[PDB]
RNA sequence: CUGGGGGGAGUAUGGUCGCAAGGCUGAAACUUAAAGGAA
């Protein structure tokens, strides 16, 4: 059968590594999307 | 036993032993300039010298007398040299940031280890004669396999100049005495530093191992010449 | 009480050219302040559980079944290993 | 029911051939009197690889393993990957495939991944430019045979993607009765984990050797770097003799090992080359079978190809007796009309072969 | 007599070979080197190896057919 | 010192042929020197 939407991504260690290691190249090059001070 | 080979910074090399006085003979005009390094082969009848005359050069033992035969002249100033433990590779460390492996047999041209960036200084050949050591003043030993001539590691040691390197007798771990008064013991597995021995007090010229059993002895520019034992 | 950055700060002075030491040390405080990957009760007289792990390994368990049904699913010979 | 053979000699060839015919067929003492008897598993694989592109083929091997039942199916393709063993490379499960490839339903996107060289057996570069070049003017005319990463022995970790998308109703008739002029002479010489000297080494003695013939010679070079590399030293030298009016070809390859000069090696190689031009006739001593194979698989007609006195051998005629033994054809040898030289042209009545796997 | 050699199917394809003067393995068997060397040190062995619509279709199966008899 | 496609101004492009991105260099088979760059 076909369904509508896909599900909830489960949460695991490879996506919680990926998401870390992403994480870590932004915090070591300080590409912060941060707000600037006017 | 009871015998020493020696070459000098002149062209000049020498013999002497240990129950009779100096010189069982010298050799003036052993080399057009400079001597660098020499070794004997295992069994000790054959030794090869290579000196900054740009040349290598063999001699034999003829009855306690010293027989050139042959001469290899290259490009650039040899500056080390060494055979394998087991009669099978002729290890060369030339000025020209490189090192040759040739076959002693044919003088054949087996390899070339290039890449090292600066003058490479002491060699050292594996006892199984898979695995050499390659030290230089460019602060870092390579460790190479010679099967096909490929780079293992290129771990960096040392901060001022490895001078020597040499195996232990059985295993594959080694040690490397430096320009900047230190000794160091290393695995050749892991590549870790074993140990950090850091008993002179300025550069470390030269190391010997034992021949069997493994304990190490280090002579320095401070004059000094120490003993390194198991626990 | 103190920060987990203030105790991350302290871990990392007391863990402080060898490389297996910096491997078990990094892999140690990682697993060691990653505290949302266990699970943790409260002992009524604690990890009790690793979800991330149980969930990659449940996963992927289903993902080979599913792939092995996919290779399954339009065949119709298959070798016959009697050795 | 069942065609007998014996032995575990040409063990590919009875398996395509047979997957050609459509014949259902027993092979029986696989090395029986052997200390570890039976099939190995690099052939086991292979059977794994041929129910992977057919498709309602059983393979009933038995409890001692010395004996196999094909009974063959329809080749279907498909897109696949295999894991082939250490025992072999990819060569020895890409050489078969390239008969299977053009008669399929689906075309052939297969990925083999492992080992890419040995000494015996067929490489990238061996099964491209000597193995694609005679199927290209048997009748295909889109196959690629690509390298996404090689990997020398012994641990290897290469990947291979065959791709022949000309799905051909049967191979046309080959009628080669010249011996064909070689106009240039090219090569490919490569190296992985080692140093890139070794490439240069070897193209120099091949090209020293290669020097005192008036031809044309080029050998290009490529050393892998990085992941594409592989998890193993290795290197390795493929010359090919190119006859580029009609197409035609000759390879030789070799590979080095732990204590190989590369300047031997290539010196080696150039003159495996030479001796395989002298022993060749518009083929070459490998590429020969799948050539006679196309042949015999072409249409209803007389193909007719030329071949020397020195590429008869054990092997040339097993290949003829195994066909004879599948499918009942002869192959007739008849003498040139011209002596400064023994060569016959072999002239095969093609059985009228098409796929009929292709949907219409 | 090389054709009915290879199909009289009771004697062994090396006596074949023998009374006229093992495919797992790919490259073909080849000399030693040293005899190879020795062999091809000389070069000129081989020297002179190196250096409308519709009726078209018709006359190639009408080719292929005079072919087929004149081969036959 | 004879040879000629078809207007002007533009716009789009899942077609074909090209040219072009990456990412500190040295530096890869080597997590490797000096020196330089950047901030």
């Amino acid at each position: 059968f076909d369904r509508t939407a896909k599900p909830v991504p489960v949460i695991t260690s490879e996506v919680t590594e990926s998401l870390e290691d992403m994480i870590r190249r932004r915090i070591q090059d300080s590409n912060f999307d941060d707000l600037q001070r006017r | 036993g009871l015998l020493v080979i020696l070459g000098t910074r002149n062209g000049e090399l020498q013999l002497f032993d240990l129950a009779s006085s100096s010189l069982l003979d010298t050799i003036e005009d052993a080399h057009d300039a400079a001597i660098w390094s020499l070794d004997l082969t295992s069994d000790g009848k054959r030794l090869v010298t290579g000196s900054a005359d740009k040349t290598v050069k063999f001699w034999d033992f003829k009855v306690l007398k010293l027989h050139h035969d042959t001469t290899l002249e290259l490009t650039d100033d040899i500056l080390c040299v060494r055979v394998s433990p087991d009669d099978r590779y002729l290890a060369i460390s030339l000025l020209d940031n490189t090192v040759k492996v040739f076959f002693l047999d044919s003088m054949k041209f087996y390899l070339s280890l290039y890449g090292h960036k600066l003058p490479v200084l002491s060699i050292d050949i594996s006892f199984d004669s898979k695995m050499i050591i390659t030290s230089s003043a460019d602060k870092n030993i390579k460790i190479w396999g010679l099967d096909f001539g490929d780079c293992h590691k290129s771990l960096f040691a040392h901060q001022d100049s490895i001078m020597n390197v040499k195996f232990l007798p059985q295993s594959h771990n080694f040690f490397s005495c430096s320009k900047d008064a230190v000794v160091k013991y290393w695995d050749g597995e892991k590549f870790e530093c074993i140990q950090k021995l850091y008993a002179h007090q300025s550069e470390v010229w030269a190391l010997a191992v034992a021949t069997d059993g493994g304990f190490v002895v280090s002579s320095s520019h401070d004059h000094s010449i120490r003993i390194w034992e198991e626990t | 009480a103190g920060s987990q950055l203030k105790n991350l700060k302290a871990a990392l002075k007391a863990r402080g050219y060898d490389r297996e030491e910096k491997k078990k040390a990094i892999a140690e405080i990682r697993e060691e302040f990653n505290p949302f990957e266990i699970k943790a009760a409260r002992n009524k007289r604690i990890a009790v559980g690793k979800p991330g792990i149980s969930k990659q390994i449940g996963e992927e368990q289903r993902k080979r079944a599913f792939e092995a049904r996919k290779m399954m699913k339009n065949k119709r010979g298959g070798v016959i290993d009697k050795r | 029911k069942y065609t007998t053979f014996q032995g575990s000699q040409n063990f590919r060839l009875r398996i395509v051939l047979a997957t050609l015919s459509g014949k259902p067929i027993k092979i029986e003492k696989i090395r029986s009197g052997d200390l570890n008897p039976g099939l190995k598993d690099y052939e086991v694989s292979f059977l794994r690889l041929i129910e992977s592109v057919t498709n309602g083929s059983v393979i009933e091997i038995s409890y001692t393993g010395t004996t196999v039942i094909y009974r063959p199916g329809i080749i279907v393709g498909g897109a696949s990957t295999h894991i082939c063993p250490s025992s072999k490379p990819v060569g020895y499960f890409v050489e078969p495939m390239l008969y299977l490839a053009p008669f399929s339903k689906k075309k052939f996107s297969i990925l083999f991944k492992g080992i890419t060289a040995s000494h015996n057996d067929a490489g990238i570069e061996a099964i491209k430019w000597g193995l694609m070049p005679v199927m290209e003017k048997f009748g295909v005319r889109e196959c690629a045979l690509h390298t996404l990463k090689r990997g020398s022995p012994p641990l290897g970790g290469g990947e291979v993607h065959l791709v022949v998308d000309s799905l051909i109703a049967q191979p046309i008739t080959m009628h080669e009765i010249d011996r064909p002029i070689i106009s240039s002479i090219t090569g490919v010489a490569y190296s992985t984990r080692v140093s890139p000297s070794l490439v240069n080494r070897m193209i120099d003695g091949a090209k020293k050797v290669l020097k005192n013939l008036q031809c044309e010679v080029n050998i290009t070079a490529d050393v892998w770097r990085g992941e594409n590399s592989g998890k193993s030293p290795g290197w390795g030298i493929t010359l090919v003799a190119q006859s580029k009016q009609k197409g035609w070809s000759y390879f030789a390859e070799d590979i080095g090992d732990a204590g190989s000069i590369p300047e031997e090696l290539g010196e080696k190689v150039a003159c495996q080359l030479l001796e395989e031009i002298s022993k060749s006739a518009a083929v070459g001593r490998n590429q020969l079978p799948l050539a006679i194979v196309y042949m015999v698989i072409g249409k209803e007609d007389i193909g007719r190809l030329r071949i020397n006195k020195e590429q008869i051998d054990e092997r040339f005629i097993i290949l003829l007796r195994d066909i004879k033994k599948i499918f009942n054809t002869e192959v007739f040898l008849k003498p040139v009309d011209e002596a400064d030289n023994e060569d016959m042209i072999a002239t095969i009545k093609g059985i009228g072969f098409t796929n009929t796997s292709k949907k219409i | 007599n090389i054709g009915k050699l290879i199909y009289m199917d009771n004697i062994s394809p090396e006596e074949c070979i023998r009374r006229w003067r093992d495919l797992e393995k790919f490259v073909p068997y080849f000399d030693t080197f040293e005899k190879l060397a020795k062999k091809w040190k000389s070069v000129d062995a081989i020297k002179e190896r190196f250096l409308t619509w519709y009726e078209l279709q018709k006359a190639k199966i009408s080719k292929q057919l005079e072919i087929n008899n004149i081969e036959y």
